[PDB]
RNA sequence: ACCUUUGGGUUAAGUCCGCGAAGUAGUGAGAUCCCUAGGAUACGAAAGUUAUCGACAGGUGUUAAAAACACAGGAAGGAAGGGGCAAGAACAGGUCAGUGAUGCCCUUAGAUGGUAUGGGCUGCACGCGCACUACAGUGGUCACAGCAGAAACAAAUAGAAGUAAAUGUGAUCGAGAGGGAAUGAGCACUGUAAUGUGCACAGGAACGAGGAAUUGCUAGUAAUCGUUAUCUCAUUAAGAAG
């Protein structure tokens, strides 16, 4: 019955699109469909000195990236589970699946 | 000995002085015709009273 | 590598092995350069403050703020 | 300083001849109707336009 | 069920949380403890202090639970007084005539409009070549 | 209910001292008249009965404990709740522990007596200390 | 716990019938806020006479928080005034308030010294001072003459505000901040 | 000439005396007045508040404040 | 060869308003992100999360235009606050000891190339730059409570890394009972190796608020107080970055 996918993803635009689209089949099938949660975004940084030698104002910079993330919880029988996992393929987007 | 006159402010002119301390005032004293130009250096407002120890030194200047 | 070592005890007769933990420069260099100092070791990087910041938009990090 | 700038100015003397009588002394009318007819992208250069606008129709 | 309303207050990085329901007593209970147990005093003031803009007979017939986390001492004691403060206006509004909710605003607003207002006020990050928000590192000339 | 909290700790700490003391329940370890309590400490302390206002105190940390329905208390949690700050010369002051010593000696103690039962993640109450405390407490309020 | 009434200074108080007694001060003092704690984080210094609106007390807590090491300490310097009102409230016999406003309205200098000469060489000069920096200077002066009075000598912070406040009210030559008073007005006159 | 550590029969006696007629009275004045260090100002303070001879009016952390015979509050 | 013309008001900004032998479009600023603060009618049955919304000098008052203050309501009010990005031209400014970036000169088995065991970079007459504890009582000591940014913690009988500290109450000590520098016989830990670190007992130096000079800082700022599941890191922070 139930399943949990998780689109994770260091792009935004990417993965608004494709919860987009996967949200607009959920839709159109229409299982009592959902928005998708947005999770707390990963986000690893690393602070740096831009002189490459000891000369100057010491002038630092932040660099950080963000791992954001959008899962869904929904209700499905396993042929529809099974057939649509096609759809979760040739994507930027990593996709990770959770069932009981 | 504690001589007093109470005067009251009726126009401000000039931010005046090194570093611009000071402003020159129109003052009219309270029991008195007489009516006075001088400096002073707090933050002032029209139609403050204030004590002056004199009556009769001016800042001519204006 | 983990290299091994030879010790005798007090009595300069029975001998053990005892081995050599991996610490310091000598096996951390720069990924891209092999420069010893100012490597970042955050995240399992291995690279150096000058290699990193001409690689990091390329890796994917970015300054927002 | 609160100074509106060239592109922000020009676009409100054009809309006022362009548009008159479809404008009244209501900021939230010249706000709608700046929405309806104009292409620009963001809420933060159209609230300062009908500023602008509700600044000279009184004039 | 009986009558009941949840309100929050938060002051800095310090966030509180009130309870209000109907009782045949006026009773106050704040970490667990009653206002003459409470082992801080600055936060018994604060709280006896709007008590007392509020008429005592509004107060009546009414009990209160505050819970709070974070901050530190002071800035809690105001979290507090504005969950307090939100929880009675929030009751008049819900289970009484509007006009009296109107009135006690009116009295709450004359006083201290932080009362039922939060200050947006935070700590403002550190930035590079200083040892704080502003301050900067000494600079040397000979 | 949770009877504890009806009466203040300064109160109740000296209260349940007296009441260990005249029935021996805890025994000082060796050399308690000249040992600290951490090597945060400047001194030993100046009362010579300080191990039973460690035992007194001890037993309020459990009641409290189980009143809020926590998880068992460790030996760790004990160690830095009495922490302070130390001392060191021509540096900053840091945070560091209570000695365990002292307070494993009073926990094995109140186990023999049957006040105290090990869990396999913790210590926990037991029905005598609990029904000691009622009964001092319904006194002490009145 | 103490009391159900209305709104008193530590809930001891009158916080009624004050009177300023100097028509040159009347607008920048505010005993008017009803407050059971001088405490207040009320964002008035960001505005352009919102430094005079904040309550009296309040502003004579803030003076105490200074020589360095006690910035920050606004709690300790609650402590210290409290204990100081018992102290006048018993000596006085009158609201310490009134003793607190007094003590403002005499150590006030009215007259200063300041430099004129624009174009040319810098001259000192007397000149007038206004409302607002006149009182300012009040409450610098009683914070100074206490500060450096408690250092090394074994009698009590609390006591020695006791001290200062009620000879500063009754304006004798005893307190440091009335006798300084008197030396910038004379320095003035000379410079007249 | 440096504090004592007793209250001789003398200045025991005399002090009775000048406690009643005086108002406020705090640990510094026994200290600063007559030669009493703070250690046995502490102690004759307290032995008098127990004799109902003086009456303590504050005692907040260890700040300690006491009346004499000629204190009188305000009134409402 | 060159100038576009009379230099009057405004802004952070040729940012703009007047007037003209000039007039029309662009770059730079600006606009244009990201984080922090408020906001369900959306989602969940757990009790939170996210949000195309919200502020424009808009209102009133200041009598050319352009801006402006001062009030007021408001979660936010004059570039909302804080970052980030960021013209043209320059400099014989720094780095060849970051680089399988690099021209030209030099060395190259008795090496100016590698490795190992040791020693130095840490030496000490002395002049300078930047930090840390202080010079006490608005203190020291004993106990007891109790609160962060949030959430991680075998055991330990004197003691030998860890979940705040300032702080709140009671005791105590009493004007070098402040302070912990050089040093002794020990007792443990990390390590291949103590020379490094922890612990106990001693020991107890200068310093009693600093000459000529000199450095930042306008509000949750400066200064205080701890803390780093941040960086260095076997073990070592009195350094940076939060
Ligand atoms: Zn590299």
């Amino acid at each position: 019955i139930n399943v949990e996918l998780r689109l994770l993803c260091s792009n935004k635009k990417l993965l608004s699109d494709l919860s987009n689209r996967y949200y607009n089949y959920l839709f159109q099938n229409s299982p009592t469909a959902k928005k998708p949660r947005v999770l707390q975004p990963f986000i690893c940084d690393v602070t740096t000195r831009k002189s490459p030698c000891g000369q100057g104002t010491a002038t630092w910079s932040k660099y950080k990236m963000i791992i954001h993330g959008r899962m869904f919880a929904l209700q499905m029988t396993h042929q529809m589970l099974k057939d649509s996992a096609a759809f979760l393929q040739n994507t930027d987007v990593e996709v990770r699946l959770t069932l009981k | 000995s504690e001589e007093v006159y109470i005067g009251e402010v009726l126009q401000t002119l000039e931010k005046t002085g090194p570093g611009g301390g000071l402003t020159m005032c129109q003052v009219q004293l309270k029991d008195q015709k007489r009516t006075l130009y001088r400096a002073i250096m707090g933050p002032i407002a029209v139609g403050d009273l204030v004590a002056l120890l004199d009556c009769e030194r001016e800042h001519r200047r204006g | 590598m983990n290299k091994q070592m030879i010790k005798y005890n007090a009595d300069l007769e029975t001998t053990f092995t005892v081995e050599r933990k991996d610490f310091g420069r000598t096996n951390r260099r720069c990924r891209a350069c092999f420069a010893y100092n100012g490597v970042i070791r955050k995240y399992d990087l291995m690279i150096c403050r000058r290699c990193f910041r001409e690689y990091a938009g390329d890796i994917g990090f970015k300054i927002y703020d | 300083g609160q100074i509106k700038g060239k592109s922000v100015r020009t676009a409100s003397k054009v809309i006022v001849e362009r548009y008159f009588n479809r404008l009244t002394n209501d900021f939230y009318d010249n706000r709608n109707v700046v929405i309806d007819v104009a292409e620009i992208r963001s809420k933060k250069l159209r609230n300062k336009v009908s500023g602008c606008v509700t600044k000279l129709y009184k004039r | 069920s009986i009558a009941q309303v949840i309100t929050k207050g938060t002051r800095k990085t310090a966030i509180s949380k009130c309870v209000c329901s109907e009782s045949n007593e006026f009773q106050l209970m704040v970490d667990n403890m009653t206002l003459d147990v409470h082992h801080d005093n600055f936060l018994v003031a604060k709280i006896k202090e709007i008590m007392k803009i509020i008429g005592y007979e509004h107060l009546e017939n009414l009990k209160f639970e505050l819970t709070t986390r974070g901050g530190g001492p002071i800035s809690r004691a105001y979290a507090i007084r504005q969950a307090f403060a939100k929880a009675v206006i929030s009751y008049f509004g819900k289970y009484y005539d509007e006009q009296r909710k109107q009135d006690i605003k009116e009295q709450i607003m004359k006083f201290d409009r932080a009362a039922l207002v939060a200050d947006p006020r935070r700590v403002e990050p550190k930035k590079y070549g200083g040892p704080a928000a502003r301050a900067k590192y000494t600079k040397s000339y000979r | 209910n949770t009877e504890i909290f009806k009466v203040r700790h300064d109160t109740f700490i000296p209260a349940l001292s007296e009441y260990l003391r005249t029935n021996k329940t805890v025994v000082p370890i060796k050399n308690f008249d000249i040992i600290k309590t951490s090597r945060g400490k400047e001194t030993s302390p100046l009362d010579i009965n300080w191990y039973y206002t460690r035992a007194a105190s001890i037993i309020r940390k459990l009641l409290i404990s189980k009143a809020k329905n926590e998880k068992p208390l460790s030996i760790v949690r004990f160690s830095s709740e009495y922490g302070c700050a130390k001392d060191r010369g021509n540096r900053p002051n840091k945070h560091v522990r209570a000695s365990k010593g002292i307070i494993i000696k009073i926990l094995n103690d109140l186990q023999e007596k049957g006040w105290v039962e090990k869990k396999e993640n913790g210590w926990t109450l037991k029905k005598e200390a609990e029904e000691v405390s009622k009964q001092l407490i319904e006194k002490l309020i009145n | 716990t103490e009391t159900s009434g209305d709104i008193k200074l530590f809930g001891r108080y009158p916080y009624t019938d004050l009177e300023v007694k100097d028509i040159t001060l009347e607008k920048y003092i505010n005993v008017a806020s009803k407050v059971i704690l001088p405490h207040t984080s009320s964002r008035l210094n960001t505005k352009k006479f919102g430094r005079t609106k904040i309550p009296v007390v309040e502003r004579f807590v803030n003076a105490m928080m200074r020589k360095g090491r006690n910035n920050g300490k606004k709690t300790l310097a609650m402590r210290i005034v409290k204990d100081a009102f018992f102290i006048i409230e018993g000596v006085t016999g009158q609201n310490p308030i009134q003793i607190l406003v007094d003590a403002i309205c005499n150590s006030g200098p009215r007259e200063d010294s300041a430099r004129i000469g624009k174009g040319g060489v810098m001259k000192r000069s007397s000149v007038d001072v206004s409302p607002l920096r006149r009182i300012n200077i009040a409450i610098f002066l009683l914070a100074k003459g206490v500060r450096n009075s408690t250092f090394k000598d074994i009698k009590m912070l609390p006591e020695i505000i006791a001290e200062e406040l009620i000879n500063a009210a009754k304006n004798t030559q005893s307190s440091f901040a009335v006798k300084k008073k008197e030396e910038i007005e004379r320095i003035a006159k000379s410079n007249r | 000439v440096k504090r004592h550590e007793r209250v001789e029969d003398d200045i025991f006696n005399k002090i009775v005396k000048d406690v009643k007629n005086m108002r406020i009275l705090t640990r510094t004045t026994l200290s600063e007045r007559y030669n009493l260090s703070l250690n046995i100002s502490i102690k004759l303070l307290r032995f008098l508040e127990e004799n109902q001879i003086i009456k303590l009016i504050s005692s907040h952390r260890g700040s300690k404040i006491y009346a004499g015979s000629k204190y009188e509050p305000l009134k409402v």
